């Protein structure tokens, strides 16, 4: 079927501190619109999924400023900024464009402890 | 607003047959379809199944294929899922959720024939539950 | 995530099936005879203006305008103008076969039909025009004694 | 029991016949291929099947190919309209022989040639030197070397803002007017077919211009299908598709600069720099036992329409002109001329393969005398790597006594190679007026 | 050195009017759909007339497969669906302009456009041809 | 004939105009720079004949050639006797004897189609 990759999973950084977060596929989920199928979502153990944003560079309504990514075509990617308490836990990617619904890796962020 | 409700979870045997609910509070359900995902314990997540506007419109996994069935009141706003011939790594939570937007009526595509749906993806979930299958 | 769903006739839905039946699909088979792209054209509808280009795009719309309205002329010249089928007036010479209609309306179509009947044309044109003109008009302007 | 007329519409009636085709970018998704006077088309164009429909299609005898020709042939020539002409070229050239930092076999190649050219202003003049090949040059009487084509037809220059990359290509259907399509597999270029579905666009169709192997191309079904119309007339030719594809690396081996003069007023011409390195000489490579195992394919297919205890015997093309000498293509806007003679050294009954490569600068197009563009050369290595899908075979006459046929490569009418891709799609018109006999009769 | 006598309505006068009152002034419309002739220029000028031409001829087409052709507003047998919109007759025709029914109803067309065909093919002609014979 | 009751009286032109009206009712049957004018001569043609059809199919009358219709006759565009009309006068006079009057009797044939004939028609059919 139609897949797609992440980054490496884990990450652990200092507050203050951005980054960069991409996810490739197989396909332009371009659709005939014009509008491009790609979902970022989070959620924490303990903790239902929640939505961030759900179009390229699009946020919703109640996530900051903080959070908007980037990408087109065939290579997606987010950027992160200002890390900040809140800002643990697994990362999604997903798609839209056709039959089946596919889910990505799961990337994490956390900060240092053992 | 909205709020979401799931019910019918624990631990049962191989070869037996469940009926879930799922009754989501104040939404209209003339304009929205709604969808399944499944979460392993051991972190697997994977699309399940997506029902119409009006149930009209089936499309399960392979894996899930010719087992499960999904079926719905928009009168009750009551959700129906049923489950049949069971696996025991079919151990996994079970979540109800919704659409992004509402998609409007369908659409025809006049040199065919063929009545077009459109659909989008999720934008919200609820609490989940818990179904296991062991011996 | 698009999804299909139910169904209709179609376009040219009908072509390998008894005639008797697929003569009731006229509709969306006649429907296309000016378009099949019924999609933002307009903007090369408009700046082809220093070219040859859209000068044989202008050929080809014209074209089929007028080949649309030879057809239809054509059928105005008879008395059926405006519908979709006619009886008429004109009797059936058995010259040209003698088969029962109970294979021809069952275990016929239409490409064979064509293939059958491809030489007997314009005597059949000629005999139309005729009954829509002899008795047509001229009983019809001593039917028109009020 | 009298019978009468009537008369219907919708009957679909079949001519075939011919029309101006209407033109189809891929939503145009994105130049020599920036096809500005195209479409944007739907990527999903809906199909409908039939039933019951029995249909005969003509290859070679289809009137897309003909206009696809002339439609490709223009475009070409609209894209290299507006840019700079090269007529002062053809003064004389002060040569001589490189004779530094020689490699084995690139004796005689390059060459240094110095010679006056005027400026921008008209009351100067300079001095140039550019090296240069040797298939461009030809001698006068150091020696003295004049141009290959000033005594004939003027040349231009390619801008380089232009690429030469093509494009997957749709054709769709004018008003009025259907295509058909058969879905057999071992459906021989001629004959009926019976299993019939119909769209109203055609699939995605890349322009690619090579000379003796089918690149780029589209895989069969299930095997080796050879297609002819009269193999024993050896007057034609026998096209033929693989099922499985070959990878092939060839690559530019070498280092490259390049300078930029100026001939007048927004007139700047691209000559050749000043190699960095040693030299090599550009090489093509493929799999060993592969080959082996496609000819072995090739000799299983081949026994149906002629003799098995008939011995199979490659060899070389008979020779001669340069379009089918050497195999040829458009690799990273650069044309590779490479010596083929010895894949075809097989007689059969029925790890690396290295081979050198020659490159030229003025380039004819594909058949035309009156028409000459120069393309610059582009820096640093280049490296292309593709597919190769089909053949185009020759066979002598004569060859009698029952065995040892005779296979060559050939066929340089570039039509061939729509031909083995349109071989599925016919265009025909639609007359929707049609009369029956009945029984009825009309009333006033 | 003239005057001005205006006598009938304007062209498109009675586009802010309620439905079942602006159903009077259909002809003006029409009566106003191919005139205003009455190197690159005419080319375009071509290029309009062309367009006008098309629109028009696509528009008589779509009025000739109906039963509904040549003359003015007509009725038909297909029976309404109230999957549409569920009004009680007073507020369209006395409470309503057509803009809004337009914003209304536009997903609906292609549907009404069918079945109006179908209706019209079937039970019309095949019917008519058993009328034709005892 | 083509255009053969030329010289003749309105009242006496006024039976075998028939005859005129299946032989006018041909023209595309029996079939650079010249192309064109051959192109703006089709444009031409295309146009006056869709004039023609749409004016006859605005009114009442698109069925047949003569028909008649529910407007009395104003005597402010002429007032000249009937028998002094049919039997005193050819086509051309009578055309340069109303061709100023002629929008007035468009608009006024274009009233009486749209009044008391459809939404009258839609009124009747309410049973
Ligand atoms: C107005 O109008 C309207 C119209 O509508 C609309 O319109 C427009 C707007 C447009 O849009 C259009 O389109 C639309 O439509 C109308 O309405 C209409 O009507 C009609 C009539 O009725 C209807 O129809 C219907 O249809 C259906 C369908 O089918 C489907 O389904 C099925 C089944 O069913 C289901 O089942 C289930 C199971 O069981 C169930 O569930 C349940 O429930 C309960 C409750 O409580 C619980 O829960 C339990 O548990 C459970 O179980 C349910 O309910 C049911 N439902 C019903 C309704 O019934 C089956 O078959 C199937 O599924 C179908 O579906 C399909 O499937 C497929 C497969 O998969 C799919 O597809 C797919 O897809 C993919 C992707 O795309 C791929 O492609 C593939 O390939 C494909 O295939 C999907 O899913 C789907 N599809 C579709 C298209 O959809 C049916 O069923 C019906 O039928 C019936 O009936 C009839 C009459 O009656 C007949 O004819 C038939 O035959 C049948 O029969 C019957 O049967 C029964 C049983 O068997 C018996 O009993 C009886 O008796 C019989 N009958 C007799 C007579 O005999 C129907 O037809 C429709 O729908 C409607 N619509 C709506 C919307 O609604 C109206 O009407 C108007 N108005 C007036 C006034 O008129
Ligand atoms: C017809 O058809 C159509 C379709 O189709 C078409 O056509 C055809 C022919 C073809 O062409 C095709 O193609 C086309 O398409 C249809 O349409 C439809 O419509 C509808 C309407 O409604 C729609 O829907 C909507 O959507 C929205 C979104 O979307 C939008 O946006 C975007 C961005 O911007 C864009 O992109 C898009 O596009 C859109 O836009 C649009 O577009 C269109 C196109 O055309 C146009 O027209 C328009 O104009 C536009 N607009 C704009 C604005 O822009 C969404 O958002 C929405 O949703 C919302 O709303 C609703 C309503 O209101 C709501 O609900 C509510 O809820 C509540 C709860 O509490 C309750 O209470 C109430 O009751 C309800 N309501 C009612 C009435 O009932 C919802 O909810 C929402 O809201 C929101 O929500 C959210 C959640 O999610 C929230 O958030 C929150 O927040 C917080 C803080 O911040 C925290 O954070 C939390 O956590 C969260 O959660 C918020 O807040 C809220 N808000 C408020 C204010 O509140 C809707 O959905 C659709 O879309 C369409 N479609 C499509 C496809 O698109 C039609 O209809 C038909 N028909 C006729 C007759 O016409
Ligand atoms: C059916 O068509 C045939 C051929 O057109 C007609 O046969 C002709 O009949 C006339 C007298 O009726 C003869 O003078 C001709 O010699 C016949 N033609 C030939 C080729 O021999 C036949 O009359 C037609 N039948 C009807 C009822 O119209
Ligand atoms: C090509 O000929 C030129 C012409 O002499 C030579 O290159 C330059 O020659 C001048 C004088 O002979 C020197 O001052 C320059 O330093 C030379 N430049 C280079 C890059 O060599 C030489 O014979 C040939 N050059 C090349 C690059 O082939
Ligand atoms: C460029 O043209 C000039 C003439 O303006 C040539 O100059 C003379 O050429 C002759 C040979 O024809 C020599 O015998 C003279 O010694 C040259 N004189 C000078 C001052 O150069 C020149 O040879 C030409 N150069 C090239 C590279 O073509
Ligand atoms: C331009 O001039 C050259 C001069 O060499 C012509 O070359 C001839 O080429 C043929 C083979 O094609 C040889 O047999 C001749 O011997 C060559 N001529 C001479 C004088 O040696 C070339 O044909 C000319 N171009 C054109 C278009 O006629
Ligand atoms: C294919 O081409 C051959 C010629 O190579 C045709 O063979 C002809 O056969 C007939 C009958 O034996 C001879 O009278 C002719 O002289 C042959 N032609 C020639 C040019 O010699 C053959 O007809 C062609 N068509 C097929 C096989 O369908
Ligand atoms: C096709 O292959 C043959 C086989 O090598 C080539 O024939 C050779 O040609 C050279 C140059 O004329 C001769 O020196 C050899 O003696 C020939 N060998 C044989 C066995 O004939 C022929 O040139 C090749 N043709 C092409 C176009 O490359
Ligand atoms: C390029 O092709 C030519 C023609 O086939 C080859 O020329 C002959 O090749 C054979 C095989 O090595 C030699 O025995 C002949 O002596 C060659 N002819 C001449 C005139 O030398 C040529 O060898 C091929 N190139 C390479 C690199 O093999
Ligand atoms: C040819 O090879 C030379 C090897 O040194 C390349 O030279 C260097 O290339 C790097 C990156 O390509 C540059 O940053 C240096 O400035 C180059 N140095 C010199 C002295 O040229 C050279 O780039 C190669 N040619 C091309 C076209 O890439
Ligand atoms: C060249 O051939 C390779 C196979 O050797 C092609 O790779 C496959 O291409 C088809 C369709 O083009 C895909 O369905 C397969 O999934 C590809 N294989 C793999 C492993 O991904 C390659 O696409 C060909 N090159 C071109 C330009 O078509
Ligand atoms: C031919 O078509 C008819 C209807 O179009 C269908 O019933 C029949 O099965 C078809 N013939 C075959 C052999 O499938
Ligand atoms: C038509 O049917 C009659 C009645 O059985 C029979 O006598 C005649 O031979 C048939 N003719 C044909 C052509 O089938
Ligand atoms: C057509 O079908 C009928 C009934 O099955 C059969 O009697 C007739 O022989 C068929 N026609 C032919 C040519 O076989
Ligand atoms: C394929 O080739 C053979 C031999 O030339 C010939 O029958 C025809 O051209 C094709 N076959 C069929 C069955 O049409
Ligand atoms: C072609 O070259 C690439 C690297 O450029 C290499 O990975 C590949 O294996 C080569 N294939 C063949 C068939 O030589
Ligand atoms: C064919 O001949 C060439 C040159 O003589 C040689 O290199 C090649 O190996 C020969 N082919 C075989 C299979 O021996
Ligand atoms: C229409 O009918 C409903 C119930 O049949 C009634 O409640 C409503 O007031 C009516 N509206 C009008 C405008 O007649
Ligand atoms: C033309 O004038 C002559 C003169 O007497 C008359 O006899 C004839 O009838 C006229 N022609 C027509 C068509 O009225
Ligand atoms: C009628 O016509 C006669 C002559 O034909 C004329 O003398 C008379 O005045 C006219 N009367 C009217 C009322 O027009």
């Amino acid at each position: 079927d139609i897949v797609m990759t992440q980054t490496p999973l884990s990450l652990s950084v200092t507050p203050g501190q951005p980054a960069s977060i991409s996810c490739k596929s197989s396909e332009s989920l371009r659709q005939s619109n014009g509008k491009t199928s790609l979902y970022w979502y989070r959620q924490k153990p303990g903790q239902s999924p929640q939505l961030l944003v759900f179009e390229v560079s699009n946020r919703f309504s109640g996530v900051s400023d903080r959070f908007v990514g980037s990408g087109s075509g065939t290579d997606f990617t987010l950027r992160i900024s200002r890390v900040e308490a809140e800002d643990v836990g697994f990362y999604y990617c997903m798609q839209s464009k056709d039959f089946p619904l596919t889910f990505g890796g799961g990337t994490k962020v956390d900060l240092k402890r053992t | 607003r909205v709020q979401l409700v799931e019910s019918g979870g624990g631990v049962v045997q191989p070869g037996k047959s469940v009926r879930l609910s799922c009754v989501v509070s104040d939404f209209p359900f003339s304009k929205y379809p709604m969808y399944w995902v499944r979460q392993a314990p051991g972190k697997g997540l994977e699309w399940v199944a997506a029902i119409s506007g009006d149930a009209w419109h089936v499309v399960y996994s392979n894996s899930v294929q010719g087992r499960f069935l999904v079926s719905r009141d928009n009168v009750k706003n009551t959700l129906y899922l049923e489950m049949n011939s069971l696996k025991i790594e079919d151990t996994a939570v079970y979540r109800c959720a919704r659409m992004f937007q509402e998609s409007g009526p369908p659409r025809l595509d006049r040199w065919s024939g063929r009545n077009y749906y459109y659909y989008s993806g999720m934008d919200v979930w609820g609490q989940g539950t818990t179904v296991t299958v062991s011996s | 995530a698009v999804g299909i769903g139910a169904v209709f006739l179609g376009f040219l839905g009908a072509a390998g099936s008894t005639m008797g039946a697929a003569s009731m699909t006229l509709t969306v088979q006649a429907r296309n005879l000016l378009s099949g792209i019924v999609r933002a054209i307009e903007a090369q509808q408009h700046l082809l203006k220093l070219t040859v280009w859209g000068i044989k795009q202008l050929q080809a719309r014209v074209l089929a305008v007028e080949r649309y309205l030879r057809d239809q002329q054509l059928l105005g010249i008879w008395g059926c103008s405006g519908k979709l089928i006619c009886t008429t007036n004109v009797p059936w010479n058995s010259s040209w076969s003698n088969r029962n209609l109970s294979e021809i309306w069952d275990n016929m179509t239409w490409l064979q039909w064509d293939k059958e009947i491809s030489n007997y044309t314009q005597i059949i044109y000629g005999l139309l025009e005729e009954s829509q003109n002899q008795q047509e008009k001229n009983e019809q302007d001593l039917l028109a004694l009020d | 029991e009298n019978l009468w007329v009537t008369v219907y519409y919708g009957v679909p009636v079949w001519k075939d016949a011919e029309t101006t085709l209407f033109c189809a970018s891929d939503a145009k998704a994105y130049n020599v291929w920036a096809t500005h006077a195209c479409v944007p088309t739907d990527p999903n164009p809906q199909e409908i099947h039939l039933e019951n429909v029995t249909e005969e299609f003509n290859m070679w005898k289809n009137n897309m190919v003909e206009q696809m020709h002339t439609d490709i042939i223009s475009l070409w020539d609209q894209s290299l309209k507006p840019c700079v002409k090269l007529t002062p070229l053809c003064v004389t050239l002060q040569c001589t022989n490189v004779t530094n930092n020689i490699t084995d076999d690139m004796r005689g190649e390059l060459k240094n040639c110095s010679f006056n050219m005027t400026t921008e202003l008209r009351d100067k003049k300079q001095k140039v030197y550019s090296l240069f090949y040797r298939l461009d040059v030809v001698q006068i009487n150091n020696k003295e070397y004049r141009l290959i084509n000033c005594n004939t037809s003027a040349i231009t220059q390619a801008c380089p803002k232009v690429s030469f990359e093509p494009i997957p290509i749709h054709y769709c259907a004018p008003a009025g007017f259907a295509i058909l399509k058969c879905k057999d597999k071992k459906f021989n270029g001629t004959g009926p077919c019976p299993s019939v579905s119909t769209v109203q666009c055609t699939h995605g169709i890349k322009p690619v211009v090579s000379t003796q192997l089918l690149l780029n191309g589209s895989l069969a079904e299930e095997e080796v299908m050879i297609r002819s119309e009269n193999i024993t007339n050896n007057a034609k030719n026998i096209l033929v598709q693989f099922n499985t594809p070959v990878q092939i690396n060839c690559t530019r081996p070498n280092n490259n600069t390049r300078k930029s003069i100026r001939i007048g007023p927004g007139q700047a011409f691209y000559a050749t720099g000043d190699i960095i390195g040693d030299i090599r000489q550009a090489h093509c490579t493929v799999s060993k036992a592969t080959w082996n195992e496609t000819l072995g394919k090739v000799v299983k297919q081949l026994r149906k329409h002629f003799g098995n205890n008939t011995i199979i015997r490659f060899a070389n093309s008979s020779g001669g002109d340069l379009e089918v000498t050497t195999h040829s293509f458009n690799c990273g806007g650069e044309f590779f001329y490479c010596n083929t003679s010895g894949l075809f050294n097989s007689t059969w009954i029925s790890d690396s393969i290295t081979l050198p490569c020659r490159i030229k600068q003025i380039i004819n197009m594909w058949q035309r005398i009156g028409q000459a563009m120069y393309a610059p050369p582009i820096q640093g290595v280049i490296r292309c790597v593709s597919n190769i899908t089909g053949l185009i075979l020759t066979r002598d006459g004569g060859s009698t006594n029952s065995t040892t046929e005779t296979f060559r490569p050939g066929g340089g009418d570039m039509r061939d190679n729509w031909r083995s891709e349109l071989y599925k799609y016919k265009v025909v018109k639609i007359e929707p007026l049609g009369v029956a006999p009945t029984r009825a009769k009309r009333r006033v």
